[PDB]
């Protein structure tokens, strides 16, 4: 039963290496959503800090790929900085040699292709990460691109990832039902924050403190990710009605 | 499988070991060292009696003042000796001088763990490399596929070794002539050997400082051997 | 080296090649010959720079008799001159050129027909009646133009090769040492031990 | 490491036997078969394409016979897609010949030059050999008409007539028993067609599950032909032998 | 068990089972004893013979004039490790005109065999070497094992029945130290520390190997009658 | 099963069990701690005297990278060195191309980048050592810790080893009883006292205390080895604590 | 490191089998279904864009690929083997012919190009074969119309009409019955749409299905006027508007 | 590159791939080998499974690898090619650097050599054929006759014969030939050769192939009905 | 242009005795017409009883001797300790020499 220590069919056709990945990708325990505004798109992730010692500064599944993509982590983070690093490399040799900024989409592609590289060649393992890309690209809008193990990449209008990922699925699903349109109309990139943080507390059934949550926020020309004291006045905002 | 340069539990690689078995399975040789030279002696072993037993060749000359005899798997020995052989004049060339017994041996036995995943296996022969400087004088080396050297003042390698090598032990003394060890290895082949020893089936040679290294003629062991039946007769 | 003539006639090729071999202002020999069989019925003579004449003439005797013995075949005349100028043509945008000129004499034993072949240093293949290399054919080729016949014996053949080499002998500078002759037909190559 | 999953494709059983080559033999015996016989004015390539469907479009397929220059053919059996592998190869190997020599290459040899890089799979690299046998059917000047065999093993053979694929067994005695030497071409067609009749695994044999082509010095005057038939001339044809 | 067929493969208590068993044939070689005091650096190796006829296989290596090992294992192994640090200790003169440091020729050791321990394909060395020196801070004595591990000691002892040896220094520890300006009496306390790891043989002229090293005393090796005076 | 024989397969839960046994080689090392101050940070180390033939004050642990950064492990001890060998030439590439020494968590990233590639192959096999390092930069005091797995994190005070929950125990306390913090003579002072009382853990054998430091004000943000008087008011300090 | 699997992972079983082609196949067997029509003036080939999720822009995903003016292909099986393929594909169109003869390769030969780096994949060292049968249809000068299938071996065969995929068994049953020498592009846009209805559970729509055709040159895609004989590509994707309208009159 | 060991020790120091590929050699078919004073002759089987051959196109089992020296086989028919291609690049390349052709003792060396390197070389397999090489040495009428097998040692031999069956055939000539006198004629080493596959080959029709390598590159392959003859003659003196 | 070659001048002697040997030469170095050093060493002792001296291009002569002083002591390490004759020597450094045919060490050398 050796085809299911390296990356070859099993007699069902199947790859057991890439589908232990995706199990290593629910590892961390930690939740992540993407939505998308008029003029922005939001990532929001859950964060955990559980040992005392930890700088929590330091404790992050974001990452700034370029000036324009972000891109947050599902998995382990020694290959969630693994794909980090290959992405920003990606990235700065796109512009070097194109003469203009990496899309999000193409990012995610590139990405994807490589994954899928993994699942073909032998000596090479996946990386037991999922990776979604969020951008404000100038051609596309507002850009969700989601990368997984088995070198799998799709556009979203919203998406989420982690153990609980198909509740906070449904609960988008169904905001979308009702809306009838593909983002959240809204001006103002803090309140579709505070969308997004107001859908996970309704979706997970948790409430959140500012050192609970992590976000990003991609915006024309440019990607950044919040503070403690922005989230905190996102939460008041909540609260306040 | 396993590695090839895998260690057994009790520290010995298991590859140089079964190299080892392979060597028990060849044909015997003996050389003995005396004040006088050293005297290299081997068993032919011929198959069949069509094989023309003068084109076997387990005796072979690396320098002037450098013998090689071997036992085992004979056809790994061949690229050893060219090595040998090619060290052996290349130090000439560049010290204009005789190498060394030892640093001969030295050389033949660095290529012995060159294996690994160079080449995929260790040798599977061993070899009595005998010889004379004017450093050290005559000197009989036994190069084993481990890597290691000993020095010996008689050697037995091949299926009949650890008999040959008892008998090695009561018979050597230091005080040995040229002539005593000719038919002391004659008189120990013999005694291991399956088929009834002749000048056909076993083969000397010796190395002396004047006249260097020679294998011995078919005639001349002939007399050698009917010299040994009478003086075994005699009491 | 110097002078190496070639002329095809009705059933046979006839190689003249001179003897002279030169380091600095001493002629070394006055025996050479400038030829290797590369096999029974196909000669290759050759000239150029010192060195490379014999090395390549040898390197494509080689190749020819491997040919021969894997095959159990000889090889036509005209597909060891084609080999012959792909090597050339190969070794001319080489790092250092082989600086060889050669003519091919062989006799076809499909087509019963002799063949002549003469190509230069930079692969250029020409089949003819009668060729040489360098300046050679500046002194023989008006000789030939004038009396050569393709219906011509062996023994003709010769006694125009003669008047080429005594007009060489007359206006050349150099002293080439006369020439060795060889002969290739259908039964095989002959040299002519007096000329 | 990496030497826990390597299946050594290139090792003896203890009997003797190369492994992997046994194996692509066995795969070969399930292709559809192939025949080539020689004669005194030409040789005759038959092949069976195997369970074809309606919507198969036949006149631009190609499965069994390819050509390799214009004086030799090739009849398939096996992995088609490592057929073409080869096939590539030995059209560039008479290429290069024709480009050295100034001369068409000699059957032999581009035979040998294939079944040496059979063997080299066999012997070396670690990889698995290619599951193919081919029938080489070509002319030369020096030997003339000639059949020749080679399988995965590199090892190849001359042939007045021969079968690879499925049902050699059968194959070869039937046309062991109506072979003579003085045969023409238009006998040896009707012998090939005749002997794939009786040994084909289907119900009866049609035009569109049939690939031929002969070759013929009946060109005009001293050359050579190649005859790929099109699907409404093997139509033709077995019509003509009384088959169909 | 499962876990030993490469050194690529740690066992589920973290254990490196090639590396161990590579330190296994360490114990299966002959006896050496290592020790100094703070002028001089001295080694004594127990060498071993094949038979009555064969010679006693040399355990003692110079490297450079104030450097050299003692070896237990696999010899072409140390003939190996020693060539490197021959290497080293030249590579370090003809660049730098500077002698080797003891302490950094034990960190490239360690750095040499570590290599062979975390990669496929080839396997640990299989020898223990006891490296002594005399640099610009004193005498030095060095422990090496195969697992890549270096040890800077005052004394020691490596190969079968080592531990008796290793015994007697740990007890004369504060006396061998002190014996400075005195080469003699420091060979006679690794010669006395030996002995304790001896059965049935005993200490012969053709048995016994000793080197020393010091402050105006170059690497040296004795052997044959030289050694006589110490048995 | 089967998972547990090669570095880089993934198990039917999503681990990688050769990652999971070399932490058991960690676990088994020595203790070794790190602890973050004011102005830089305090590493200290617990080395094991097996014998009395060892030299004192000789078998150096902890090592430095460049002239800013302190490195010490628990575990294996030539897979550390391995690590701070490529740590130095990560170090030295990016001063020789960008001029200023390499930022801490940019040399955090490039150990664990070198560390997590260790982890893809089946043809190598993973550190057998955590790391605790960490130094002074442009931005201040940064401590840091990396395991086999090439996973790291930022730390107030980090511990590894045989004796690591004791270690982590004392640690924590330190956290919650100086949320304004600590001074650097103090972090040597209570890096001391862990050491000490993370050795109950190793009991058997008597010990050697090893303590080093980078501070922006006690030491010019350079790294240096805790040394003589201040060494020994840290081994008093630790002595008087546990009686 | 290093590539150390220089060795073979697809080999020879003792019945002759070579396991894991089959075990590729099975992966195909299991993917969506698509197919091919070909016409006398064109060729359609479809599928289905079986969403993984309805927050998920389908659009976004093609199923459906150009791989020159005048080929496109579709697959069934893995996709992201198919999307690498045809990144491939693309590529050796350019480099193993358009910078050689100055046009774009036929219709065959681009799938014998495509058909051997998936024979590669099943005989090189340290890879597995690609989990994808291709469906590649085309156009050129010399050839016509033409529709070829490419499986995980390597193995291609020309097409009238076919289907691969989940209910491929019962698509290529009902094609048989359709198909004629005689149709027009519009009648096999129809059976296409037809058969491919049969192995859909859920919605039916233009936003569901992914279709797109071979025909006629179409000069509004060009992008330039001015070079008569440059008449633009043959390949054109339907859109959602142009499905829907055809399934009105089904 | 692919680098495995394939042929290594096993415990009880045998290396059997080695070993294995001597098993092809005895699946092979039988080849022999016989000089006499002034000759040498080389025999060979040529299975009759096989009918329906073309014998003027298929290769022969006897190979010239120069002018005065030849070489058959038992194995593997592929492997064999590759051991021929070999000592023919080989003998050209000798001419080529010392110009003298290469003695048979030389060729027999270098083809022994290739074999054995086949043995501890990584990524490769054993050749699984046995070889009888055969020839005059240039300017010397002393016959010479050696053999080779896959681990790579070599031998010189008065007669020989390996391949299938090969153990009954060596019975055969282990009684006939007599070393004091070996066969004086043509004749009678053709007619020793032919007796001897008599004992083995089943049909004396197309089954035995015979090539006489006499000195100064004397080389000719007999025919069918030369063979015949001797076929012929052997039985009618053996029916009494 | 770049001249990897230089001149420092100096003149080395060499005279041999019926047991004994002399190998003299001046300890001036230059380049062009100015002086580098009065005293810079240039006769060595090589180990082994041999003195020599490389004269021409210092740097290649410094290399030269370095190099054949690191040839003696491996000449050690691989052959136990045996002393170097002076015939062994010589021919190993003319091995030393040739290695830089074609970029020569610009030195007229005596032992
Ligand atoms: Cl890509």
């Amino acid at each position: 039963g050796y085809d299911r220590h390296i990356t070859i069919f099993s007699p069902e056709g199947r790859l057991y290496q890439v589908e232990y990945a995706f199990k290593a990708t629910n590892q961390t325990n930690i939740n992540s959503l993407a939505v998308r505004g008029k003029d922005c798109t939001v990532v929001i992730s859950q964060k955990k800090v559980p040992d005392k010692l930890l700088d929590p500064t330091t404790v992050s599944y974001i990452f700034c790929i370029s000036r324009t993509i972000g891109m947050v982590v599902n998995g382990p983070i020694p290959d969630a900085r693994n794909a980090a690093l290959r992405a920003k490399a990606e990235a700065a040799e796109f512009r070097y040699k194109y003469g203009y900024d990496m899309p999000c989409d193409v990012l995610a592609k590139r990405m994807a292709n490589l994954s899928q590289i993994y699942t073909q060649r032998a000596y090479m393992r996946p990386l037991g990460v999922i990776l979604t890309f969020v951008s404000v690209d100038e051609e596309l809008g507002p850009s969700i691109y989601k990368t997984d193990p088995a070198g799998y990449y799709v556009g979203y209008k919203a998406t989420a990832t982690g153990p609980k990922q198909q509740e906070i699925t449904t609960n988008l699903e169904n905001h979308f039902k009702k809306s009838k349109i593909d983002h959240i109309n809204e001006e103002s990139w803090e309140k579709v924050v505070e969308f997004a943080i107001t859908h996970m507390i309704d979706a997970l059934g948790t409430e959140f403190s500012k050192n609970d949550l992590e976000v990003g926020v991609a915006t024309k020309d440019k990607f950044f990710t919040l503070s403690a004291e922005n989230i905190e006045e996102r939460l008041v905002a909540i609260a306040e009605q | 499988d396993r590695g090839v340069s895998t260690f057994s539990p009790e520290g010995r690689l298991f590859q140089v070991e079964y190299s080892l078995e392979a060597i028990k399975l060849g044909s015997t040789a003996i050389g003995i060292a005396t004040k006088e030279g050293v005297v290299l002696g081997v068993e032919k072993r011929a198959t069949s009696p069509l094989l023309e037993s003068d084109s076997i060749e387990k005796i072979v000359e690396i320098d002037r003042h450098i013998g090689c005899a071997m036992s085992g798997l004979t056809a790994d020995a061949r690229s050893m000796i060219e090595h040998a052989r090619t060290a052996a004049v290349t130090h000439n060339l560049y010290y204009d001088e005789d190498i060394n017994v030892e640093s001969l041996t030295q050389s033949v036995c660095d290529l012995a763990l060159r294996f690994g995943e160079l080449m995929s296996r260790p040798f599977g022969v061993a070899l009595l490399i005998a010889g004379h400087d004017a450093d050290d004088g005559y000197q009989l080396f036994h190069a084993e596929p481990s890597g290691t050297f000993y020095r010996y003042n008689a050697k037995a390698i091949g299926s009949g070794s650890e008999g040959a090598q008892a008998e090695l032990l009561n018979e050597w003394h230091s005080s040995l002539t040229l002539k005593e060890a000719e038919l002391l290895v004659l008189k120990i082949l013999k005694q291991v050997m399956e088929e009834k020893l002749d000048e056909n089936n076993a083969q000397l040679s010796c190395i002396t400082k004047q006249d260097g290294f020679k294998i011995y003629d078919n005639e001349k062991t002939a007399e050698l051997i009917k010299e040994l039946k009478e003086k075994e007769a005699a009491e | 080296m110097d002078i190496i003539l070639g002329i095809r006639v009705q059933d046979s090729v006839i190689l003249a090649s001179s003897k002279a071999v030169t380091r600095g202002i001493s002629v070394l020999k006055d025996s050479d010959d400038k030829t290797r069989q590369l096999s029974p019925h196909t000669l290759m003579s050759f000239a150029g720079e010192a060195g490379d004449t014999v090395q390549f003439a040898e390197y494509i005797q080689a190749n020819i008799q491997l040919y021969s013995i894997r095959e159990d075949y000889e090889l036509s005349p005209q597909a060891v001159s084609s080999f012959v100028r792909q090597e050339l043509a190969k070794s001319i945008r080489s790092r250092r050129p082989y600086q060889v000129n050669v003519l091919i004499g062989g006799y076809d034993k499909k087509k019963n027909k002799p063949e002549l072949y003469q190509i230069d240093y930079l692969g250029t293949k020409v089949e003819l009646p009668y060729g040489a290399h360098g300046y050679s054919g500046f002194y023989t080729f008006s000789l030939l133009d004038h009396h050569y016949r393709p219906d011509m014996t062996t023994e003709e053949g010769l006694d125009l090769l003669k008047l080429c080499v005594q007009e060489l002998e007359k206006r050349m500078p150099m002293d080439f040492k006369g020439v060795i002759v060889k002969i290739v037909d259908k039964d095989g190559i002959r040299q002519v031990d007096d000329f | 490491g990496s030497r826990r999953y390597d299946s050594r494709t290139t090792i003896f059983s203890p009997e003797g036997r190369l492994y992997q080559v046994e194996y692509a033999l066995e795969s070969i015996s399930h292709a559809g078969t192939a025949i080539g016989i020689m004669a005194s004015d030409g040789i005759v390539l038959a092949a069976e394409r195997k369970v074809t469907s309606t919507l198969l479009e036949q006149d631009t397929s190609t499965e069994k016979l390819y050509k390799l220059n214009d004086k030799i053919a090739v009849a398939v059996a096996g992995l088609t897609a490592d057929a073409e592998i080869l096939i590539n190869t030995a059209r560039i190997h008479a290429q290069n010949y024709l480009k050295t020599y100034n001369e068409d290459i000699p059957v032999e040899i581009l035979v040998r030059r294939l079944s040496d890089i059979k063997q080299g799979y066999t012997q070396h690299g670690g990889l698995r050999p290619f599951g193919v046998s081919f029938i080489y059917a070509g002319y030369d000047d020096r030997y003339g008409y000639q059949l020749y065999t080679s399988n995965p093993s590199g090892n190849y053979t001359g042939w007045k007539a021969i079968s690879v694929g499925a049902n050699t067994s059968a194959a070869q005695t039937l046309l062991q028993m109506d072979y003579k030497d003085d045969m023409k071409v238009d006998d040896a067609i009707e012998l090939a067609l005749k002997t794939l009749s009786k040994t084909t695994d289907s119900s009866a044999l049609t035009y569109d599950r049939l690939e031929f082509a002969t070759i013929r010095k009946g060109a005009n005057d001293g050359e050579v032909y190649q005859k790929i038939f099109k699907p409404q001339e093997i139509k033709d044809i077995l019509v003509k032998t009384g088959i169909t | 068990n499962n876990y030993d067929g490469d050194t690529v493969t740690f066992s589920p208590t973290g254990r490196l089972f090639q590396v161990e068993y590579a330190l296994e044939a360490i114990k299966q070689g002959s006896v050496t004893v290592g020790l100094r005091s703070n002028t001089h650096a001295v080694l004594v190796a127990l060498k071993r013979n094949a038979d009555e006829l064969s010679s006693y296989q040399k355990k003692i290596i110079k490297c450079d004039e104030h450097m050299g090992l003692s070896l237990a294992g696999l010899a072409p192994d140390a003939r190996v490790l020693s060539n490197y640090l021959r290497q080293q200790c030249n590579y370090s003169s003809l660049v730098f005109n500077r002698k080797l440091a003891v302490e950094r020729a034990g960190h490239l050791l360690c750095d040499k065999a570590q290599k062979n321990t975390q990669s496929y394909g080839g396997r640990p060395y299989g020898v223990g070497l006891l490296i002594i020196g005399y640099d610009k801070s004193g005498a030095h004595l060095l422990e090496f094992q195969p697992s890549g591990n270096v040890t800077e000691l005052y004394g020691t002892a490596i190969g079968a029945r080592s531990q008796g040896a290793k015994t007697y220094l740990e007890r004369t520890l504060d006396t061998f130290i002190k014996i400075d300006g005195n080469p003699d009496e420091l060979i006679k306390a690794g010669v006395e520390a030996i002995s304790q790891s001896l059965r049935d043989e005993s200490l012969t002229v053709d048995n016994l190997s000793i080197a020393i090293v010091g402050k105006d005393t170059p690497f040296t090796i004795y052997d044959g009658e030289a050694v006589a005076k110490y048995i | 099963t089967g998972y547990d024989l090669s570095n880089s397969v993934f198990s039917p839960d999503g681990r990688n069990f050769q990652v999971e046994y070399a932490v058991k080689a960690v676990e088994n090392g020595t203790t070794s701690i790190g602890i973050k101050c004011n102005d830089g940070v305090v590493f200290a180390v617990e080395k094991l005297i097996t014998s009395k033939l060892l030299v004192p004050q000789k078998n150096v642990k902890i090592q430095v990278v460049d002239r800013h950064i302190g490195c010490v492990y628990s575990g294996l001890i030539p897979d550390g060195r391995h690590l701070v060998n490529r740590g130095r030439e990560e170090a030295a590439s990016f001063k020789k191309l960008y001029k200023t020494p390499i930022p801490i968590p940019a040399f955090a990233d490039r150990l664990g980048q070198y560390v997590q590639a260790h982890t893809l192959y089946n043809s190598v096999r993973p550190f057998g050592v955590s790391t605790i390092f960490g130094g002074v930069d442009k931005n201040g005091a940064h401590l840091y810790m990396l395991e086999p797995s090439g996973s790291y994190w930022g730390y107030k005070g980090a511990a590894t080893g045989k004796g690591r929950q004791s270690a982590k125990a004392e640690l924590e306390k330190l956290v919650d009883h100086h949320p304004e913090g600590l001074s650097a003579r103090e972090a040597v002072k209570q890096a001391a006292k862990i050491i000490y009382l993370a050795h109950e853990d190793n009991k058997e054998k008597d010990f050697e205390l090893e303590i080093s430091w980078c501070s922006l004000s006690e030491t010019n943000g350079l790294h240096k080895f805790v040394k003589g008087d201040l060494l020994q008011e840290a081994i008093d300090f630790a002595q008087k604590e546990i009686n | 490191m290093t590539d150390r699997y220089s060795f073979s992972l697809t080999t020879f079983s003792p019945s002759g089998k070579l396991g894991q082609i089959d075990y590729a196949l099975t992966a195909v067997k299991q993917g969506v279904t698509s197919l091919g029509i070909k016409a006398t003036n064109g060729v359609v080939i479809a599928t289905e864009k079986k969403s993984s999720s309805p927050l998920a822009m389908s659009e976004t995903l093609s199923k459906v690929s150009l791989l020159t003016p005048d080929i496109g292909a579709v697959y069934s099986g893995m996709g992201p083997d198919y999307r690498v393929l045809v990144d491939k594909s693309r590529k050796v169109a350019h480099t193993s012919y358009k910078r050689i003869y100055g046009e774009y390769p036929p219709t065959k030969l681009l799938v014998s190009e495509v058909a051997k780096i998936m024979q590669e994949a099943t005989q090189s060292g340290g890879v597995r074969p690609f989990g994808v049968s291709l469906l590649i249809a085309g156009h050129d000068e010399f050839n016509g119309f033409s529709l070829y299938q490419v499986d995980p071996s390597g193995s291609y065969f020309p097409w009238k009409a076919t289907a691969i995929g989940k209910g491929s068994v019962a698509a290529k049953t009902f094609l048989e019955k359709r198909w004629n020498d005689e149709l027009e592009l519009e009648d096999a846009i129809h059976i296409a749409l037809l058969t491919l209805k049969e192995s859909v559970e859920g919605e039916f729509n233009g936003d569901t299905i992914e279709l797109a055709i071979i025909g006629d040159e179409n000069p509004d895609l060009l992008g330039y006027t001015g070079i008569p004989t440059d008449k633009g590509p043959r390949f054109r994707k339907l859109t959602s508007q142009e499905i829907n309208d055809r399934l009105e009159a089904l | 590159g692919y680098d495995r060991a394939l042929s290594i020790f096993s415990p009880d120091g045998h290396i059997f791939q080695v070993e294995y590929a001597l098993e092809a050699v005895k699946r092979g078919t039988c080849a022999v080998g016989v000089k006499g004073k002034n000759c040498v002759v080389l025999g060979c089987e040529r299975r009759s499974t096989l009918k329906l051959q073309d014998t003027r196109i298929t290769p022969s089992k006897v190979s010239k690898i120069d002018s005065h020296v030849v070489l058959s086989f038992s194995g593997l028919n592929a492997d064999s090619r590759i051991l021929i291609e070999k000592a023919r690049v080989e003998a050209q390349s000798h001419r080529l650097t010392l110009e003298d052709p290469v003695t048979v003792e030389y060729l027999t060396r270098y083809v022994a050599g290739v074999q054995q390197r086949y043995t501890q070389s990584g990524g490769v397999r054993p050749f699984g054929v046995s070889t009888l090489i055969a020839g005059f040495d240039p300017r010397d009428d002393e016959p010479k006759l050696y053999q080779t097998e896959p681990s790579g040692i070599y031998s010189s031999w008065s007669a020989q014969t390996i391949g299938r069956n090969s153990k009954t055939v060596r019975e055969f000539l282990e009684k006939n030939y007599d070393r004091k006198e070996p066969p004086a004629t043509v004749e009678e080493c053709v007619k020793l050769t032919v007796r001897s596959l008599l004992e083995v080959v089943q049909t004396g029709a197309k089954n035995i192939e015979i090539t006489v390598v006499k000195p100064d590159s004397d080389i000719v392959a007999l025919s069918s009905e030369e063979i015949n003859q001797y076929v012929t003659q052997i039985e009618q003196e053996k029916q009494e | 242009q770049f001249n990897p070659y230089g001149d420092n001048g100096g003149t080395i002697l060499g005279i041999a005795g019926e047991d004994f040997a002399v190998l003299a030469g001046d300890t001036r170095n230059i380049t062009d017409y100015s002086i580098n050093s009065r005293y810079e060493p240039k006769v060595f002792d090589c180990g082994d009883n041999i003195v020599m001296s490389a004269n021409g291009f210092a740097a290649d002569g410094d290399a030269l001797v370095k190099r054949f002083k690191n040839s003696v002591k491996w000449y050690h390490f691989d052959h136990n300790d045996k002393k170097l004759s002076i015939n062994s020597a010589a021919r190993n450094i003319q091995h030393l020499l040739y290695s830089r045919r074609f970029f020569p060490y610009y030195v007229y050398n005596i032992i």
